[PDB]
Parts: C-alpha cells; sequence; structure tokens
C-alpha cells in the first residue's frame, strides 16, 4: 500500500537530509509545474506509480488498471484508498518521477517501455531513465524517469 | 450548416439524456490548463464545427480547414460565426466530449479514426491509424447528424490495421 | 550567431518610426503568439542551443543532466530563451506545442515555403522533409551568412 498505517512503540530516527526521498510512500513528482493536468479516475487492482490503462466494459463508467503497451493511457502518480480514486496523469503530458522497474537490469540512459502489468522495461519508447533502479523493499524496484511521450 | 441554427411558435419539450444537442458543450470533462488557439476558416468550403482541422498556411492568412488524422492538428470546439473564426484545441492536448461522426451504429469501447472530412469512423477502415480515439459512448442521431462521446490522448507510436 | 543579443555595441540611434517587419532581430526570445497555459522548463545549457532544437545529454554522473542542441529520435524539446549568466536554457517540452522563430538549416533554405513539413537534424537546425510534426508558416530569413530563421509551429509526435 502506499501509506501502511501501522503503530509503533519507538519514534524512527531521521535526521539526515540526503537518500530520505526515495521511498513507496512518495507520491507526486520530483518536479512538478502548475499547468500540469491531473484526472482522477476509478481504479481497480493497485496501480499505484505504473502505468495505467483505460477499461471500458449493470453497465459502469470506465476505470484504470495497470497496463501499458498500445493501450498505455496514462501514468498514476497519487492514490486514494477510501475513495478508491486514482489520480492520472495523461500520456500527453510529460513527467518526471520515481515509477516501478521490472528488475535491477534498468540502468541510466536507458530506453524503457511500460510492459502488460504498467512497469518499465528496457527495450516504441516512452521513457528516459535517470538513475538505477533502487530496491525499496522485497521485488519492488523505483527508478527515476523522464516520460515524454511515446517515441 | 450552423451550430445555433429561429422562432418557434410552441416551446420544446427529466436531467437525463438532455446533453444530445447539435450546440452543446463541446468538453464533457474541461480543465484548466487547457490550450484553446483561434484561427480563421473557410466560410464556403467546409464548416469545422466539432471536426478535426488541419493548419493551411494561405497567402494571406493561416487557415482552419477539416483534415485527416494523418495531417491532423487538432480539434475544433466551437466556432464564432459572426467573426468566422474557429477555436482549436491542439492534438497535445487530451480531449473528452462529442464530435462529428457519420456511422450512425457505433458501439461502445471501439476504436475511431477521423476521416478527410474530418469525421469520426471506425478504425477498420483500412487507413493506418495514427491517433488514440476511443468510443466512449454509442453514437446518437439528432434529427440529420450523429454524434459521439470520444476520448483522444495524443498519437499512437506505430500505425495500426 | 553565438549570442542572442548583438556582441558588439552599435554607433547609431534606431529611428523607431515604422511599425511593419521589425521582430526580425534574433534576440526576439519566447514565442510570437504565446498561451498563459505553457508548461515551462529549464535546465543546465551545455554548449549554444538557442533556437534549436535539445536533448538530454548526460555525464559520467558526478553532474546532473543538462541539455544540448540535437534532434532525430532523441529529440527532447524546444529552447526559446537562454540566461547567459546562469548558464540556463529555457526549454519547452515536446507534448506542449510551440509557434515561434526557429533557426533553419543553411541548405535549400531557399526551397522553403509556408505549408513544408520539417524536421530537425542531429545539430538542433530545422530541415526540409519523420517522426516530430513541424509546418514552416514563413520562408527563411537571413539575419547572418550562415544563419538563417523560419517561423515554425511544433505540435507533437508523429
Amino acid at each position: 500500500m502506499k501509506n501502511p498505517q501501522h503503530d509503533a512503540s519507538l519514534l524512527s530516527n531521521s535526521n539526515e537530509f540526503r537518500d530520505k526521498n526515495v521511498e513507496f510512500f512518495a507520491s507526486g513528482g520530483t518536479r512538478t509545474s502548475k499547468f500540469d493536468k491531473l484526472e482522477n479516475h476509478p481504479f481497480l487492482g493497485y496501480p499505484y506509480k505504473r502505468g495505467v490503462k483505460r477499461v471500458i466494459q449493470s453497465h459502469y463508467e470506465p476505470h484504470v488498471e495497470a497496463g501499458g503497451g498500445e493501450d498505455l493511457y496514462g501514468i498514476c502518480i497519487d492514490i486514494d484508498e477510501f475513495s478508491k480514486t486514482a489520480t492520472i496523469v495523461p500520456i500527453t503530458n510529460n513527467f518526471e518521477g520515481y515509477l516501478v522497474a521490472k528488475d535491477s537490469t534498468v540502468k541510466v540512459k536507458d530506453k524503457l517501455i511500460f510492459n502488460k502489468d504498467g512497469a518499465l522495461e528496457k527495450v516504441t519508447i516512452n521513457a528516459t531513465a535517470l538513475t538505477d533502479a533502487k530496491q525499496i523493499s522485497n521485488e519492488v524496484y523505483l527508478v527515476k524517469v523522464a516520460v515524454f511521450g511515446n517515441k | 450548416y450552423s451550430k445555433s441554427m429561429i422562432e418557434n411558435k410552441v416551446f420544446s419539450s427529466c436531467f437525463k439524456s438532455k446533453n444530445e444537442r447539435v450546440d452543446a458543450y463541446s468538453f464533457a470533462c474541461s480543465s484548466y490548463t487547457d490550450k484553446i488557439e483561434e484561427y480563421l476558416y473557410d466560410p464556403a468550403n467546409s464548416f469545422p464545427y466539432k471536426r478535426g482541422v488541419k493548419l493551411v498556411p494561405k497567402e494571406n492568412s493561416i487557415y482552419v480547414e477539416v483534415g485527416a488524422d494523418t495531417d491532423m492538428y487538432g480539434i475544433c470546439v466551437d466556432v464564432c460565426e459572426f467573426s468566422c473564426t474557429a477555436y482549436v484545441l491542439p492534438i497535445t492536448n487530451n480531449f473528452e466530449g462529442y464530435l462529428v461522426t457519420r456511422n450512425p451504429s457505433i458501439k461502445i469501447g471501439e476504436i475511431l479514426d477521423i476521416n478527410n472530412n474530418g469525421v469520426i469512423i471506425k478504425a477498420g477502415g483500412g487507413p493506418p491509424t495514427a491517433i488514440n480515439i476511443y468510443a466512449l459512448s454509442d453514437s446518437f442521431t439528432i434529427n440529420s447528424i450523429n454524434l459521439i462521446k470520444v476520448a483522444i490522448f495524443g498519437n499512437r507510436g506505430l500505425e495500426k490495421t | 550567431a553565438l549570442m542572442k543579443n548583438p556582441q558588439q555595441d552599435s554607433g547609431l540611434l534606431s529611428n523607431s518610426i515604422d511599425f511593419r517587419d521589425q521582430n526580425l532581430i534574433f534576440s526576439n526570445s519566447g514565442g510570437v503568439c504565446t498561451s498563459s497555459k505553457d508548461k515551462i522548463e529549464n535546465y543546465p545549457a551545455k554548449g549554444y542551443p538557442y533556437k534549436r532544437g535539445v536533448k538530454l545529454s548526460f555525464g559520467d554522473g558526478t553532474t546532473e543532466l543538462e541539455v544540448e542542441a540535437g534532434g532525430g529520435d532523441d529529440l527532447y524539446g524546444v529552447c526559446s530563451d537562454i540566461d547567459e549568466f546562469s548558464g540556463m536554457a529555457t526549454v519547452i517540452p515536446i507534448t506542449n506545442n510551440f509557434t515561434g522563430y526557429l533557426t533553419l538549416k543553411k541548405d535549400g533554405q531557399n526551397g522553403v515555403n509556408p505549408g513544408d513539413k520539417l524536421n530537425f537534424n542531429q545539430h538542433g537546425e530545422l530541415e526540409k522533409v519523420k517522426s516530430v510534426n513541424a509546418i514552416a508558416l514563413s520562408k527563411a530569413h537571413k539575419l547572418t551568412e550562415d544563419l538563417f530563421i523560419v517561423l515554425a509551429s511544433v505540435f507533437g509526435n508523429r
């Protein structure tokens, strides 16, 4: 989850101001402009920090889920669990931030493609990696990228 | 034709399904930070309202004329007939709204393409599509002009079939 | 040439009596018709990418990335202004359409006419025609024997 709410018994020492931002709970983007277009959409699963595709079908309005390829629609940069809604940056808008990488093979200067699970994998091209993949926890790898569209 | 289109002898007769009007507000979901541009259009060649348009630089001014997806500059969302001015949302911006189609039977979720007349058609016609267009609703006829709710988000990487 | 403003001074006072054909100067930064809703970025400048297409350029890793003149399959945006004191380049992302005066390749510049499709070369210069949608909106204008500028509209990727 984006913010796993767990109670603690001791305070965690947090004084160093470096290597503090690469975390799974840091939503949004590293650099954001006031004129960035944002859309909230109903979602299924957990597409947080992943490429999202718009799925269209009691009939319901279209929702979004993790995906990519020819069906890529945007990027989910923030999520709200109570409302079950996800803030999405459309693919027509450039973005800079940390996204989910398939594995640790991704390095700097690497051109990346959103796979069927919304994860960034090495090689149409969509983004250019800026840093190496870092393991946040278990198999979760986060990579800083500069999304620019589709080739 | 026109958008406003007239004195009536009597008034025309729930909240549901009242948006099915030719002169309805094009943007189903609007957003500030959407870029809107003004251009001139030919007042006798083709009426660009709710159609995909292309830039034609003429010897006196840059006009917008109905065009295909291959050379599309954007979508004409509104027209001021008094000044014959067309308002264009560039293709670089997202769009979700009602556009003119020529097929009266289009289902929801189908892939769509803009033809030479700036008209929504089914993407299975054969021309390789270059834009991501999806039908968000079934096509409806206003009695006659056919309209459909579509979502347009940027160009397609590799042209499809 | 290598500076947005004329490097040398001038020995005359401008007449400032006419209003036609006064925007052909090289120092005319920014776009000709600009929207208030335009996303604008800045980056450290490597070289002089002024009024040229820019691409991302990296280093060993000790320093942050910067932008240099370029194009083709690595195009990232268009540089419209540069602050020389800070060495910062104003960059308009390719996802945001642009309309303004850009540097034109001095090769077949006479053949360029309004309505001619253009594309970016490896040096960030516009050249007559692939993957970037650019349309010339005027004819080439000569500022220096090797410097030609043309009014063009860039509206995304093909």
